Formats: structure tokens, sequence, C-alpha cells
């Protein structure tokens, strides 16, 4: 039984461009809001 | 109706609340509709 697979190094170069992106949290403020509980929540985040 | 700094109660976020709330005028409109670069903040606003 042949093999050719033209699927999988297809994928597999896609999923390695999101691997090399990665998208954790940042906490923008809202509208009116400057800059405050912004490293509050971020620095809960990034010590666990 | 002015801007200028308080001089009455706080003139800098008030609205009608008369002596009953949820009141506002008939004709809501205040603005030309236009759409484009789309925020979520104020402050990304700013930033671009």
């Amino acid at each position: 039984r042949g093999q050719f697979d033209v699927v999988r190094p297809v994928v597999r170069k896609l999923v390695s461009e999101m691997r090399q992106n990665p998208i954790d949290v940042l906490y923008r403020p809202k509208d009116g809001a400057r800059p405050d509980a912004a490293d509050v929540l971020m620095g809960m985040y990034r010590t666990d | 109706s002015e801007k200028d700094v308080q001089l009455m109660a706080e003139v800098v976020d008030l609205a009608t609340g008369e002596k009953q709330v949820l009141n506002d005028i008939r004709g809501r409109y205040e603005c030309y509709t236009d759409v484009g670069p789309s925020f979520q903040s104020m402050k990304q606003q700013n930033r671009a």
C-alpha cells in the first residue's frame, strides 16, 4: 500500500507558523480608563 | 452648556436624572454613522 501524502507537509507547515507566534494574555484597559489595573491582572498571570 | 471646570455639583459626568430616572431625548441621533477602523477602547484608538 503506497503513500505520497501532500497532506501532512502542508499541515506541518501551517502549524509551525502558529507555534512561532504564540498568543497569551495582555489586558488592555477599557474606554476612558488609563493603565492601572493592567499590571495587577498580569502580575498574577505571569507568576503561575 | 459649555466646557469649563465645575462650579456646581459634578458636571464632569452628568446627565438628566430629573426627580425620577430613565428619561432621554425623543430624537435619538447625534452623529453621522460611519465605519472603518474598529477599536474596543479609546486607548486603542489613541495608539493608531
